[PDB]
């Protein structure tokens, strides 16, 4: 699932799948 | 960045990554 374009909440739900615990930060610029 | 640029191009594992605290 990372591996592909991930754009809007796809982002999101892949780096929170990615990060687990750490959590993530999400910067639209 | 990566918002942008994992959206117009397939994002990366390793680029995933640098964004988890």
């Amino acid at each position: 699932f990372v591996n592909q374009h991930l754009c809007g909440s796809h982002l999101v739900e892949a780096l929170y799948l990615v990060c687990g615990e750490r959590g993530f930060f999400y910067t639209p610029k | 960045g990566i918002v942008e640029q994992c959206c117009t191009s397939i994002c990366s594992l390793y680029q995933l990554e640098n964004y988890c605290n």
